[PDB]
Formats: C-alpha cells, structure tokens, sequence
RNA sequence: GACAGAUUGAUAGCUCUUUCUCGAUUCCGUGGGUGGUGGUGCAUGGCCGUUCUUAGUUGGUGGAGCGAUUUGUCUGGUUAAUUCCGAUAACGAACGAGACUCUGGCAUGCUAACUAGUUACGCGACCCCCGAGCGGUCGGCGUCCCCCAACUUCUUAGAGGGACAAGUGGCGUUCAGCCACCCGAGAUUGAGCAAUAACAGGUCUGUGAUGCCCUUAGAUGUCCGGGGCUGCACGCGCGCUACACUGACUGGCUCAGCGUGUGCCUACCCUACGCCGGCAGGCGCGGGUAACCCGUUGAACCCCAUUCGUGAUGGGGAUCGGGGAUUGCAAUUAUUCCCCAUGAACGAGGAAUUCCCAGUAAGUGCGGGUCAUAAGCUUGCGUUGAUUAAGUCCCUGCCCUUUGUACACACCGCC
C-alpha cells in the first residue's frame, strides 16, 4: 503492498473532467482503502490579446483569446492493480492524467 | 524526458500538433471528405480517428495511404514505431457536416460547372440530409472582371448568441480556378434541437416545451377504494 | 555547403511562423510562435476559444 | 425600464396557466418550480422569469376575467 | 490601506453581532443590530461594490484614448 | 507591550537611541558619502540612518522570520523619476542593508537563519523590546 | 545522376528504403532525422526531392512549411535503376496488412 | 570541388598562372521556370474596418392593388430595444434585439482539498521578557513542528441556490408598464456573440490564398558589409512630465492581482539566499511543468516621521562635459543601465475640441503583451478614489412616422 498515490488530472474541460474525477471517486470507494477527495486548483487562464486586424487599419479592435485549464488531483494508497485499473478504466476526451509514486 | 512540459505550455503543444494534423488531413484526405480527427492519445500508443467518407480511396493498393499517412506522422510529431495507429472511419450523415459539403463543392466546381446548378444541388442535398437549415456563399469574380457575391439560403439559421457556437456548422473553403479565386461558405444549422440523442442543451434557449395536461379528468362526486 | 552566417541564435532572424514563415507580430508567448493571424486560423483548434 | 417581457416568455406563461390553472397559485416560489415539472425550460433566467406573469395573470384574475 | 479598514469595522461589528446571537441572547442582538444599522456606513452590511474592468480602446472602463480628428 | 503593542513609529526613535547609547555597532566609511538607494534624489539629512535603520531592519526581522539582503532592498523602496519618465520601483541599496545585517551581526542582535535568511537572535529579540517597555512606559500619551 | 554524389547517392537510397519521407523547408539544418551521413539538410534533399517531382518520379503535399515527398509507382523503376537495385527491390511498403 | 599571395571587405578559387582531386557530377544552348516584403486591394479568396451594440430585416397565408408593389411592418402609451398591448384587411411565423455565454458581485447553506489556506485550536511545545505581569496568568509575532487535531471561519474550485419589477403604496387607456417604498444584490455589475444589406474602406507586406502582369542571373531569386529606415529652416497626430506647498525633497509603516516565469522547433528563463562593490552591478551559491520556488508577490500613490518657505526655488527637470557597468561577435548612429558633472522652457497655456454617471473620472504603481538587449507603446490588474448630469434634443449625429422633392454617382446632388 500500500504507496502513496497521487492521481493528478489535468483537463480543459471541466464537465468532461469531473466525470472521470467522480469515476475515479466511485471506482476507488468501490474497492475501498482511503481517498482525501479531488483538490481544487486555481484555474489557469491562458489569456492572449491580439489584433482583430490582418494588417493595420480600421479603430482598434482586438479579441480575447482565453484557454482555462482547471486541475483536479485526487490522493490514493493502493498496489499496483487499484492504480493501473483505475487510471485506464475513465480516460476518452481531452484529459490528461498524471501519476505521481509517493510523497515527492 | 524529463522535462515534464507545462499544463500551461503543454495543452498548447497538443492544441498545435491537433492544428498541424488538421491542415495536412485537409489538404491531403480533400477529395475523399475529411471531416475531422478526434486525437485518441492511450498507453504506449496515439489512436488518431480520421473521420472522412469515402474509405475506397483512403486505403488505396490494398491499405497503402493509410500506411503512408501512418509513416508521415511517426516522421514528424515524434510517435516511435508502434505508437501511432491511423483509423479511418466513415463520416455519418455526411449532409450534416459542413466542410465534408463545402469541399464537395470546391470540387464539384473545379470539376467544371456552373456555380447556380452546383450549389443549389449541395444546398438541396444538405436539407434534404435533414437541416434545420442552411446557407452557402459563393463570394469570388464570376464571369466577369468584377467580383460578385452570391448567397442561396434555405430554412432555419440563427446569427448570434453563444447558441451559434455549438449548433452551426461553419466551414469556409477557398477554391483555385482556370481564372482566380472564390470562396465557398457553408454555415449548416444542425437539428439536433429536436434529437441529438441527448442533442447537447437542445433547446435553443429562446424554446420552451411544454408538456400538456395530458390527464386531469374528473371532479365527480367523492367515492372512496381499498387495496 | 559554406556560408550563410550570423546570428541566426536571438534577433527576428532566428524566429518566424511555424506555419507561414513571416516573421512580424509573433506570437512568441506560451511556446506557439505562430504571426498574430496564424493564430486566428489556427486558434479554435488549438484551445482559445473567445469567451468575454 | 430594464424589464418588459419578451414574447417567449408572454406566450409560455399565459400556455401553462391555459392549460394548468388548478396547478398554479398566487405565490412565486412555489409555481416557480411546477414550471421545471411541467416544461423544459432550459435556462434558469427563464424557468425563473416565466413564473413572472404566472403570478401576473392570477393577481388579474382574481380580480376579473 | 484604506479597505483594509472598513473590512477590519465590519468584521467586529458582525463578528459581535453572531457572538450575542448564537449562544447568548437575541434582544442585545437587535439592540445591538439596530445600533449599527441606524447607521450602517456598512456595518453589518457588505458593500456589493467591486472594480469595472478596462476594455480596450480606453485608459480605464469608461474612458476613451482622445480622438484624433482632422 | 511587543512591538506591535508599542506604537510602532516612535519605536526605531528610541532604538536609535539604544545603539547610539551603546557606542558599539560598526558604524563604517562609504557613510558620509553614501547615497542610501540610487532610487534617492539626495544624500539624507540625519548623519545617523544605520543606527535609526538598524533599529529598523532588526525590528523588522522581529515581526518576519527570515529575511534575505534582498528583501531588506526590496522593502525600503520609493519612487524613481526617470524624470520626464513615469516613476517606477527601484530596489534598496544592498551593501547597506547587508553591512546593517552584518552589523547588528557583531552586536548579536542577529543571527544567519536556516534556509537562508538572517532573523533576531534572543539576545537582540531583547535589546530590541525591552525599550517596547521602557517607550510604552516612557509615558502614556 | 547530379550534385555531391556521396551525398545524394545515400538520399536515393533513404527514400528506396522508406515508404515515406518527410522533410522540413529549411536551408539551414546541417541534418535530416534518419540518414544524414554527413550534412545533407533540406538542399541536397530538396534540390533532389523537387527534381523528382518535375520530372515525376515522387509527388508532394506542403502543409506548414515541409514538403510531404511521397513516392511514386514510376519513381520505383527510376531511382531502382538509379541504385542498379534488385528486380524485386521491395522498397518499404510491403505491408503485412491482416 | 582547391591549403601560401595580387587582391578584396572576405582565409568571396568570386576572378588573373599553378596546378594537385570528386569524378559522370559537370559546363554551353533552348524551352521553361523559381522565386521575388516586385507590380496591381478598381483582377480576387479569407480576414478584418465600418454604415452600426443603431433599431432594424424578412418571409407563409390572407387582404389591397392589371402590375412594380403594398399591408401585415401602426395614430397613441409604452420600451435599453416593429419590445409589447391595442386599436387593428389581417392571422399566425422567421432573422436581428431579447433569451445565451463568459464575467462581475448575497451565499458561518453542501462537496471537498499537505499543489490553498489553513483555522482556530489541542495548543503538546522552543522559546527568549519578544513583551504584560512579584508570580500565577496573559498579549503577541516568530517558529518545532510535525501530525495518526480538526476544519473549512477567509483561499481555491466543483455542484447549488438566489434576484425573479418578486411584495405594498402611488401614478398609468388603470392593459403594456412607469415611479416611490419593504425585505434585500431592487426590476439595469461589464463584455462576447451581433441580422438583412452594403462600402474600389483596409489588407496582395498575416497567409505554401492568389488572378493576371512584371522581373528572372548583372537577376527585384538569398544575402555580407556597411548604410538608411532615427536624418532637419518648418507643419500637424496620438503619449509622458511639469508647472508645485491639499505641495517639494529628508526619516520611517505598510496594505495585491491579473499575470508571468527554467529548463521553450534549434539555444536558449524565472529567480530565492551567501560574500564583493557605492551603483550599474559584480562575484558566491539555492527552489522552480510550478496554488510547492520566486512568493505572507512585503507598492505607489497612499500612509505615517523630519527639511522648505512661495525663490523658475529643492519644482522642473531638458541639453551637453566626463567617467563606470551590462546586453550583445559589434552600440560609431548618446543600444540599455549606473556613477558622477552641466544644468533648460514651463509659474496653468492663444483659436478650437473628447469623456463620461458608480466603484465612474483622475492619480497610482504593478503585471502581461512587445524583449538577446530593452520601453514614454498598448491591454489587464488592483489600489487610492472624487465633483456633477440622472434630463434634453439647444449644437452634432442616429431611428421611426407624415410630407415635399427637377436629387436615384442620392445635396460632398441636381442647376
């Protein structure tokens, strides 16, 4: 065996991030050993700013070209199945997920 | 390989490599109807869906140009032998996308055609495919010095709103003729207001439905049952 | 093969657009180094959606 | 001033009440929240904003026809 | 500086509103409520009031880079 | 009466007055002719900053644990004409700051903390605030 | 049949050995993943690559500054006959396929 | 494809002898390209600008007109808004507005969170009189933390709720609504999205989008070196800093937010803490795919502590003298910075004219963008935070209606 898992997801899309982040709730608590439930991080906001205009001219208007990334992680202590079902078991969109051994 | 790039810097990356992908599919997979990608990153491997129409041409002598495509992006996103796996896949209803439409019209005209017969036959083929409507533009110099603009619309079409962002079909293409350049615009409206399967929202906000009385008969005199 | 030499290393030289190879109003940020209408084409498929 | 009705709202209010005037009151929230059961309203502005004349007609009723 | 200020008043006036209601009493509560609500100046009440943001074409919200003009 | 409970101001006025008092310090050379921050117009009129500024930065150290030389320039900063220039923030002077550090150091007012840093040391957390006491008990007023 | 022979010789083979070959446009690389013996950056590769196209024994796409060299039916008896390769040669495509 | 010199700028065999190798490349014609930040934005695509965040636009069926057309699409009240109701030859519909999205604020209501905070504990402590206190006890920063406390009071971000002219009193055709007040965020916190239809608006120099045209080796192909784009009797355009004492410089205290950061597509950061130096800086060393490290982001105004005395003075702070650092292979054409040194006009601006109503103008730094070097540029962000309109069409310009019109390149017309 029991390590000190952490299982960090990384997604844009927040409806398409918390139903893995709930899966992973619900296919953890189903095999029962511990949790400490999803952390909320600040979100990121990937904001760009330029022209509207190809070229120069006409008033000055721009757009606001903004990308979130909000971050959910999730604590675990599991062997090397609880992990390896779990992580490949609720993956499909545009989701990214980490998986850090223990502790560092 | 040990730079764990940043979930910031990152998403980016992947946002580009998905772009770069989207233009050479486009430009390649053109006269086959390349709708789109869905980039299916797994263990070990990258699933990437080439979701076109026509898959005679795709596979080619036997299943070549799948395995060229294949070869292509190993040999430039950095995907080893074994780490990327092409899967061309046939377009559903293939009315309803827009730039499946618009490049059968880049090449219904570059064929050699009228631009009147033409996109009317898309304009036609497209809501008869089931549209909750739809338009084209056929900008671009059209038999004569001047340029024209031309623009043939049928049915249901909403113009602003976040709405627009998830039910209009947009899709613009240019095309390179004999003489210069026009522009096809097709910018569909998708029905799936009425079924999706769970058509997403599906209301336009403005629609409401109300489900009606359906029962309610009765006031009688009071009577009692038991069971 | 000799000659063609500079810096090529920092100064607009070095950087230009990855898709077009124009080398104004770049967009060195956040490692896209795509011009500044590169961007607007190649935009919603990378991410920035425009919001407010 | 800020707030006149659109008609999407004018002609789904006066539509339930046509068709559920037993179900309906002379309070907000309770009515309020038989327009979720009764229709699909899919923004809370206009679930909400509906009930608006949902109350507006019974305060006319009551009084006349 | 300034917030920092009204943010410190409030706070010691509602946290001495809770404390006479949760376990001591009401009456002193409302006493107490009245006292400061006859005056507010914010008291028990928090200012709903927050920045605008700047849009572009202007130094700040509002306000417009002057126009040029022949 | 910390020195928080001690009207923080009239604070470095008598601390000034300690370290002064003592005749021991380090009082140096660059001094006479030191300008305080390049961020300053004019060199400054009391001939006596580092003993009023060594009460400063050891008092300093009292209410933060830790601080580098590089916070010390940080936090005495100001303005910048540039001049037909906006204003911008320029750091502190670092030799000063630092020869405070060092200074206070010889007195063991200070220590070099772990993970870098200089904080207070107990014997100067005293030297410090027993005046607290002697200025809140100077007198009420 | 051109060039530095060295060089080009080896970029023939390379593309006789490989379905496809990718590039990028870009004169000054000093290299080119896989191959590169020696130098041979896009020139050398190019200078190749879009003489065979115009003479047509390999076809192209461009997609963001790259140069997508395919190779052609007619190209493999070109550069075979270039490399004196066997009469089965088998380039690269022999796709084991299901 | 050529290691010493004539040269040339160049160790450019680019060329004037010598020749020593790769060795089927080479060279010379012809056609033809291939580019070209060449040409043409009245040859075009896309994208943008705008008429124009202005209320407008359209059709099915009716009804009117032989028919272009017309009503529906409107006297009036209303409304931010042909938005609504109603009068109603129209009835019921569609796009724009609205609804929506993002956002911004009430949520001791929930789900939680060592990549937040933590909170307050429990306070178990170190703990020095840090301070109070004879001592018990207490006020308090720091830490000793950790944690198998406990929790979400603020932090974060998920699900939620709510606010909806909702109640009451006026006003109102007593409809549509408007106004006041109650509870409370009172119906409006701010953008994005934005129709029909336009316009030689702009863009060929954002586009491997490109029509045609030019040009095409002596090349407008690509560059090296330099130069220019910076030049200066004058003219205008957006900025900043001042004109000072509600202020100037001299102590000190002390309050963030949005970001941003390395290790990135070809050679490159963010920076904590040691010494050295005045300082630029320098030289030591440390954390940092980051809510951990920078970083309780320790700011300016601001706030507080002394000078000064209304002197073009200490404001101001230009123009030059001289040093010293840094970036850069190189700064001459002061690169950027520091250190000295000189030390200007301006004492509130002549004719005009833009900006806007609430957390608004203004000041005020700070990020971002631009960046090797670096911003007086913008775009965001708080922070400090006013005066005043809350209405009208008086000027300018916009919408409808009626009307006149010899205008329809539409009055910048026609004559």
């Amino acid at each position: 065996a029991i390590h000190r898992i952490r299982i960090t997801l990384t997604s844009r899309n927040v409806k398409s991030l918390e139903k893995v982040c709930a899966d992973l709730i619900r296919g953890a608590k189903e095999k029962n050993l511990k949790v400490k439930g999803p952390v909320r991080m600040p979100t990121k906001t990937l904001r760009i700013t330029t022209r509207k205009t190809p070229c120069g001219e006409g008033s000055k208007t721009w757009d606001r070209f903004q990308m979130r990334i909000p971050k959910r992680l999730i604590d675990l202590h599991s062997p090397s199945e609880i992990v390896k079902q779990i992580t490949s078991i609720s993956i499909e969109p545009g989701v990214e997920v980490e998986v850090t051994i223990a502790d560092a | 390989m040990a730079v764990q790039i940043s979930k910031k810097r990152k998403f980016v990356a992947d946002g580009i490599f998905k772009a770069e992908l989207n233009e050479f599919l486009t430009r390649e997979l053109a006269e086959d109807g390349y709708s789109g990608v869905e980039v299916r990153v797994t263990p070990t491997r990258t699933e990437i869906i080439i979701l076109a129409t026509r898959t005679q041409n795709v596979l080619g002598e036997k299943g070549r140009r799948i395995r060229e495509l294949t070869a292509v992006v190993q040999k430039r996103f950095g995907f080893p032998e074994g780490s990327v796996e092409l899967y061309a896949e046939k377009v559903a209803t293939r009315g309803l996308c827009a730039i499946a439409q618009a490049e059968s019209l880049r090449y219904k005209l570059l064929g050699g055609l009228a631009v009147r017969r033409a996109c009317y036959g898309v304009l036609r083929f497209i809501m008869e495919s089931g549209a909750k409507g739809c338009e084209v533009v056929v900008s671009g110099k059209l038999r004569g010095q001047r340029a024209k603009s031309m623009k043939f619309v049928d049915g249901l079409m909403i113009h602003s709103g976040d709405p627009v962002n998830y039910y209009v079909d947009t899709a613009v293409r240019h095309v390179l003729l004999r003489q210069g350049v026009l522009g096809i615009k097709v910018k569909i409206m998708l029905p799936w207001d009425p079924t999706g399967k769970i058509g997403p929202k599906k209301p336009l906000p403005d629609h409401v439905s109300i489900v009606e009385p359906k029962d309610e008969i009765l006031p009688t005199t009071p009577i009692s049952e038991q069971k | 093969g000799f000659y063609w030499s500079h810096p090529r290393k920092f100064g607009q030289g070095s950087r230009s657009c990855r898709v077009c190879s124009n080398r104004h109003g770049l967009i060195r940020k956040y490692g896209l180094n795509m011009c500044r209408q590169c961007f607007r084409q190649y935009a919603k498929d990378i991410g920035f959606i425009k919001l407010d | 001033m800020g707030r006149v009705r659109t008609k999407t709202v004018k002609k789904a209010a006066r539509v339930i009440i046509e068709k559920y005037y037993t179900r309906l009151g002379n309070d907000f929230h309770t009515n309020k929240r038989v327009c979720e059961e009764i229709a699909i309203i899919p923004s809370k502005k206009l679930r909400n904003k509906i009930a608006g004349y949902v109350t507006h007609l019974m305060k006319r009723i009551q009084r006349g026809p | 500086h300034v917030a920092q200020i009204y943010a410190i008043r409030q706070s010691i006036s509602k946290a001495l509103v809770a404390y006479y209601q949760k376990y001591v009493d009401e009456a002193s509560k409302k006493e107490i409520k009245d006292i400061l609500i006859q005056y507010d100046r914010t008291l028990l009440v928090a200012d709903p009031r927050r920045c605008e943001s700047k849009k572009f074409g202007g130094p700040g919200a509002r306000a417009r880079y002057q126009k040029s003009y022949r | 009466v910390t020195v928080k409970d001690v009207n923080q101001q009239e604070f470095v006025r008598a601390l000034a007055a300690f370290l002064k008092k003592s005749g021991k310090l380090k009082v140096p050379e660059w001094v006479d002719t030191v300008k305080l921050a390049k961020h300053k117009e004019l060199a400054p009129y009391d001939e006596n900053w580092f003993y009023t500024r060594a009460a400063s930065t050891a008092r300093h150290l009292y209410l933060r644990g830790g601080a580098g030389v590089g916070s010390m320039t940080k936090i005495y900063g100001g303005r910048q004409r540039n001049g037909v220039m906006p204003s911008h923030f320029s750091r502190g002077s670092k030799s000063v700051a630092r020869r405070v550090l060092q200074a206070l150091e010889g007195l063991k007012m200070v220590e070099k903390d772990q993970d870098g840093g200089r904080k207070l040391t107990p014997q100067g957390q005293r030297d410090l605030d027993r005046i607290a006491g002697q200025v809140a008990a100077a007198n009420k007023k | 049949m051109l060039m530095p022979k060295k060089n080009r010789i080896a970029i023939y083979e390379l593309l006789f050995k490989e379905g496809v070959m990718v590039a990028k446009k870009d004169v000054h690389m000093p290299k080119h993943p896989e191959l590169a013996d020696k130098n041979v950056p896009n020139l050398h590769v190019m200078k190749a690559m879009q003489s065979l196209k115009s003479r047509g024994y390999v076809k192209e796409q461009f997609a963001w500054r790259h140069f997508y060299w395919y190779l052609t039916n007619e190209g493999i008896q070109y550069l075979r006959d270039y490399l004196h390769l066997p009469p089965e040669i088998v380039p690269a495509t022999l796709r084991r396929s299901r």
